[PDB]
């Protein structure tokens, strides 16, 4: 019944391993710290409830332990006790949760060498995430290259197509009056204009086409890099908690 | 070349590569003469030349003048059409395009009411900085391009004024007295606090005191020389035109810190009046409600679906959207997830419920949401991971509350964000198409909801105890507050204007998600005293979101924020932008007006704001802004494109060297950068241009001879510039600079400025110890400038002029100070090692060996590679990367190889210590620093977990005295037992 032999009592762990164990968690989960301020004396109690993580000193005198002046219970484990059955509104109206899942301790339900193979697995799986990442943002940054090159050969098609409407305009009143006249040369020189346009256009839009080729291929293994760094991560994060876990076995 | 004539006509040219427009458009016209439509065109002055650039934008060339290989073609084609529309103004508009890396015309597609809103409002504060800048022509120009660059307090340090000969300055005038350049020397004895005009009049009384002047001619004549000539800086151009006293400029003063002889010029100022020109700015041509608290429902939003999730369907098992309301970084309630769904059909179309009520939004709340994914192995081994993220406020730029369906781009998750929704990040949609596009909706209520008009709607809804609040008072910014002090300090919130500086800690006591307490803080705030700049900072993080607190802050600032701290501070005051719900805010018009009115200050504005175009989250807000400063910059935009060429051919340069010529050895490489460098287009774009680091420092001719490519990682490029003032010889004739592409700058960048920052408290401390925080600018992505420090050789450099003994730093500090002044080589060694020792523990630096450790001659000591810091070991008790080998401590006691016996040891200890405490008591100031670059992208800080390494190198959960015997516990663990004493 001791307080160091409790479930949720973890000692003097940072605000940061509070953070990293209640992030996500239910409301009413709490576990009790001891204080910040490692002189010897008061607890917190830092427990989960509208999304943050309230924090509740424990202050201690003449022995006896509480959230207020009146300080009437006899120990912090008594206190906690009390408060798991009972609601903290009874403390404080401004939060009406109830301390309900203590964020047990006792989950850890040769091992020098296990950690080993943990520290190369996450090793080589860290790397195949940074290998992807940057050619992930390699090939994102060059998509954008392509995507944008798009956009200026689109320009160019506009610029080019709008000479053919001009050519048509204006072509008019110099082929009608070169057939009345008979003038052939400049009527196929007229023509030969038009060949040289539409050939240019025709280059145009063939290095155009060849590049919204080579623009899909390069997509589609964008979103191939993106799907194998998604598969990864989870195991990622998965192998570097358990390696954590195991570390903090052998320290002990 | 193919020219589209306009007739039709389609005419191929020969041109040539460097061949100019007007050329171009002259042999086009006689060339369109073999054609049969030659006859039916005009003269060539009637046509421009259009066509489209890399960026894939038409473009109209106005400017004639420019070459083709300048134009930035796509493809080699012209097009000619008649000029249509404004030259000068389509002229500036290409020139702003350039300097800011992406076109103008591209704002005026986007069709968001709060961009279109914001880039011509904005206009106003460009104005009223204009017409500022004009109120004393032509004085006030020659302040804006020449603004003082004085301290903040006028007071010297005691230590500093003790280096004074009975508080006067000894001070070398120099006079231009002839056509060939004839420079005379006045050495001239002045008190440290004569204003420039009176420094003037004593240099003109020993310049005219040889004919004997009459005292009323000698008057007559110095009163005439008060009104015609100025001071100038020898070797640069820094220049003395407000009359603060001498001492506080910080040329004077780091004259007298370092014990040198000030160099000044006495320039006619006519001269100055001539070299400003007149400059102009002109306007752009495109310059049923009901109040949210009678709503009474709670807010609930639609999930639709989602599209082109990437993620393998054989391996995650389904995928759901988690969302949350959010004030800051804090849940105004439960987090709501969807139900898990197959990812094959990410289709919801459920209702989130949240427990909020509408009437107690806050007006900074926002809705952040995410796509995450389930791995559901055997139960309570599930593992959930985000795969996009996105946030959408509230309330929009109008205070209108968010209403109907709305399609939402999510980003792709930052690297290394573990964490299931992304408060921190920006808000609004991806413009990147191909993303995750996710389908809300917002009820509606049968008419637009308005947050309250508060101005009218803020009426609506012993002993022991001050020392408890002075307590709460003194806790740094990070610290927790508990819920008992929540409730104390909202008890006493009235009481708490005794004390203003209590302030931040009062906010965070506020429930944000209630109307009633919000309400009565808003009434508080407009009646709170103003507190100081380094507290008003604070206000500006992420956790003080509301548009109140941070309108309170930005005043405070406003009022009490002088133009040395500005500069100081500008880095952090442009990050914190981002944090900004909408494009126009308060800090922005006061970033922005400081920078129209200080060109000093416009300079690390738009290298700091383009130094992050890159990132496509910020990409349209910096441009925005930086359109905004580049129309009324100026004169300086054509320094800035002149600098934007420069380091765009340095950029291509490098890009070559490390895609292509990457496999070759050093030699041919040196070949080809030799090769490429003394081309003509080469070396008219690298010469004559402001430098980058230092707009005051001009980069002159090249000296091909001493740049070269260097050994270190990824073959940085080692620059070298001529000095071309006249007086560049007092000062330096060598401006030499590294340019890194491959190496991110921008947390090197920010130690340094940290080193400065606590540098600069502890002189003011009284403990003299020397730091070099040397130049730096990230320009890009993962490119940089690096000043280069004159004399300098890494230790490795020095145990290289040999096995190299123990003694060898040492014994060569020792030779190159012979004689007397050994013994001050010696102690700035000391004083050096002692701060940079104090600095890298506190801020956890990158591990330190022989070849990123650098001495001087001098004998001071500093260090250059700053990667990593606040140590990003953790993926792998805090350590200290700087450790004081017998190297070292053989230099600092005098030779003596005794590791922990010798008094100069116990000295150098004792330096540690003050300093460490100096630090210490300063907590504040560099927690709000780190805590205002965590949306800056940066992976050694995200959140604010990782700046909790500092609050325990500084030991602030501690007792000052308990900190120190920390610190002596971290140095001689470290330092094998050699600190505990």
């Amino acid at each position: 019944m001791s307080l160091q032999d409790a479930e949720w009592y973890w000692g003097d762990i940072s605000r940061e391993e509070v953070n990293e164990k209640l992030r996500d968690t239910a409301d009413g989960t709490f576990l009790v710290r001891d204080a910040s301020t490692k002189m010897h004396g008061d607890y917190t109690l830092t427990l989960r409830k509208g999304g943050n993580n309230k924090l509740i000193k424990i202050f201690h005198r003449d022995g006896k332990y509480g959230f207020s002046d009146p300080l009437t219970f006899s120990s912090v484990v008594e206190l906690i006790n009390h408060y798991r059955n009972e609601s903290l509104a009874q403390y404080n109206p401004k939060l009406d949760v109830k301390l309900l899942y203590p964020v047990s301790k006792y989950q850890q339900d040769a091992v020098g060498k296990k950690l080993h193979e943990y520290n190369t697995q996450f090793q080589e799986k860290s790397r195949e995430y940074d290998r992807l990442y940057e050619e992930y943002t390699r090939t994102s940054q060059e998509i954008q290259m392509k995507r944008t090159a798009i956009e200026a050969f689109n320009e160019t098609i506009k610029i080019f197509e709008e000479q053919c409407q001009t050519q048509e305009r204006y072509s008019k009143e110099y082929i009608e009056k070169f057939k009345r006249e008979g003038n052939e040369k400049e009527i196929q020189r007229i023509m030969h204009n038009y060949d040289k346009l539409k050939s240019r256009i025709s280059e145009i839009i063939d290095s155009r086409r060849r590049l919204e080729e080579d623009l899909k291929k390069q997509a589609a293994e964008y979103r191939e890099i993106d799907k194998r760094m998604n598969s990864i991560k989870p195991d990622l994060i998965q192998l570097r908690k358990t390696r954590d876990q195991y570390l903090m076995w052998l320290t002990q | 070349v193919e020219c589209l004539l306009p007739n039709g006509m389609i005419v191929t040219l020969e041109c040539l590569r460097e061949a100019t427009l007007i050329t171009i458009k002259h042999e086009l016209f006689k060339e369109a003469r073999k054609y049969p439509l030659h006859q039916l065109l005009q003269d060539e002055s009637s046509y421009i030349f259009v066509s489209v650039t890399q960026e894939a934008e038409r473009e109209e060339f106005f400017d004639e003048t420019r070459r083709l290989c300048d134009l930035r073609l796509f493809q080699p084609f012209l097009k000619v059409i008649e000029p249509v529309g404004n030259r000068e103004e389509k002229i500036l508009n290409r020139e702003i395009g350039f300097a800011i890396g992406m076109p103008v015309c591209e704002f005026d597609m986007v069709k968001d009411p709060e961009v279109q809103d914001f880039r011509r409002n904005i206009l106003n504060v460009c104005k009223e900085a204009v017409d500022l800048r004009d109120l004393n022509s032509p004085h006030s120009r020659a302040m804006y391009v020449y603004p003082p660059n004085v301290e903040s307090s006028p007071e010297l340090p005691k230590h500093i004024y003790n280096k004074l000969d009975k508080g006067q300055i000894i001070v070398v005038i120099w006079v231009i007295v002839s056509p060939n350049n004839d420079k005379q020397k006045y050495t001239l004895k002045i008190n440290h606090d004569c204003v420039p005009e009176q420094v003037i009049a004593e240099a003109i009384r020993k310049k005219t005191r040889s004919m004997l002047l009459s005292s009323e001619q000698l008057k007559l004549c110095v009163l005439e020389y008060q009104g015609k000539y100025i001071l100038k800086v020898c070797g640069c151009d820094e220049y003395f035109l407000e009359k603060y006293p001498l001492s506080q400029y910080k040329y004077i003063r780091s004259c007298i810190m370092l014990g040198r002889m000030p160099n000044l010029m006495l320039m006619a100022k006519e001269s100055l009046y001539s070299q400003l020109p007149m400059d102009c700015f002109t306007m752009p041509s495109y310059s049923s409600t009901k109040s949210l608290w009678v709503i009474n429902s709670a807010l609930r939003i639609k999930i639709l679906c989602a599209t082109y999730v990437n993620v393998n369907i054989r391996d995650i098992d389904k995928i759901y959207v988690r969302t949350g309301i959010y004030h800051g970084g804090e849940p105004l309630c439960d987090n709501v997830n969807t139900q898990r769904v197959p990812c094959s059909n990410p289709r919801w179309n459920e209702w989130l419920n949240y427990d909020i009520y509408i009437p107690d939004l806050p007006r900074a709340a926002r809705l952040c949401l995410s796509i995450c994914s389930v791995k559901g192995r055997k139960g309570a081994k599930e593992e959930h991971c985000p795969l996009a993220w996105g946030n959408i406020n509230l309330f929009d730029y109008t205070d209108t509350l968010v209403s109907g369906k709305m399609a939402l781009n999510l980003w792709p998750v930052p690297h290394g964000l573990e964490d299931l929704l992304n408060p921190i990040g920006v808000t609004g949609s991806n413009p990147n198409k191909e993303t995750p596009c996710l389908e809300l909706e917002f009820d509606w209520f049968s008419s637009v909801v308005k947050f309250p008009d508060m101005s009218v709607i803020e009426e609506h809804a012993r002993e022991n105890d001050k020392e408890q609040l002075k307590a709460i008072s003194t806790r740094d910014p990070l610290s927790e507050i508990t819920e008992q002090e929540k409730d104390f300090l909202w008890s006493h919130r009235h009481y708490c204007v005794t004390i203003p500086e209590i302030l931040p800690k009062l906010l965070l006591s506020v429930k944000w998600n209630s109307r009633d307490e919000v309400a009565q803080m808003y009434c508080l705030v407009k009646d709170w005293p103003p507190i100081k700049p380094e507290q008003a900072m604070e206000l500006l993080d992420c956790n003080y979101p509301d548009p109140m607190v941070r309108g309170f802050a930005v005043r405070c600032l406003e009022k009490y924020l002088t133009d040395d701290k500005l500069s100081q501070y500008l880095i952090q005051l442009v990050q914190v932008l981002k944090y900004e719900q909408y494009l126009d805010n308060l800090l922005v018009r006061f970033l922005l007006k400081k920078a129209l009115t200080n060109q000093r200050i416009g300079h690390f504005f738009f290298w700091h704001l383009k130094s992050e175009m890159h990132n496509k989250t910020v990409s349209q807000r910096f441009g925005l802004l930086l359109e905004s400063y580049c129309r009324a910059c100026g004169m300086y935009l054509k320094h800035l494109n002149r600098q934007v060429e420069a380091m765009e051919k340095l950029i291509n340069l490098t890009d070559i060297l490390k895609q292509e010529k990457k496999d070759e050895t050093q030699k041919v490489q040196m070949k080809f950068l030799v090769e490429q460098m003394r081309r003509p287009d080469f070396m008219d774009a690298l010469q004559g241009f402001l430098s980058p680091l230092n707009p005051a420092h001009q980069l002159g001719n090249l000296r091909l001879e001493e740049c070269r490519i260097m050994s270190s990682a990824k073959r940085p490029l080692w620059l070298n510039w001529e000095n071309p003032d006249i007086m560049s010889e007092l000062l330096f004739q060598n401006n030499e600079i590294i340019f890194k592409n491959g190496d991110d700058l921008r947390q090197d960048m920010l130690t340094l400025q940290i080193i400065r920052i606590m540098e600069n408290i502890w002189q003011n401390q009284g403990l003299d110890l020397r730091m070099l925080p040397y130049g730096c600018l990230s320009i890009g992505d993962c490119v940089g400038l690096i000043e280069v420090v004159r004399n300098s050789h890494t230790i490795m450099q020095i145990q290289c002029k040999g096995q190299f003994n123990s003694h060898t730093l040492h014994q060569w500090l020792k030779d190159k100070n012979k004689g007397e002044i050994y013994d001050a080589a010696i102690d700035l060694f000391t004083r050096s090692c002692a701060g940079y020792c104090v600095a890298t523990f506190i801020l956890g630096i990158g591990d330190r060996h022989n070849s990123n450790i650098m001495v001087k001659d001098d004998g001071q000591l500093f260090h250059i590679d700053f990667g990593h810091f606040l140590d990003h070991k953790k993926k792998k008790r805090e350590r200290v990367p700087f450790v004081l080998t017998q190297d070292f401590l053989i230099v600092i006691s005098k030779g003596a190889q005794e590791c922990t016996k010798t008094r100069e040891f116990e000295r150098f200890q004792e330096m540690c210590y003050k300093a460490y405490l100096a630090i210490r008591q300063h907590a504040n100031l560099f927690i709000n620093l780190f805590s205002m670059m965590l949306g800056s992208g940066m992976p050694e800080l995200q959140s604010f977990d990782d700046i909790a390494y500092i609050r325990k190198t500084l030991a602030l959960d501690k007792t000052e005295q308990e900190a120190l015997e920390y610190f002596m516990k971290q140095m001689n663990d470290a330092h094998h037992g050699g600190w505990t004493t």
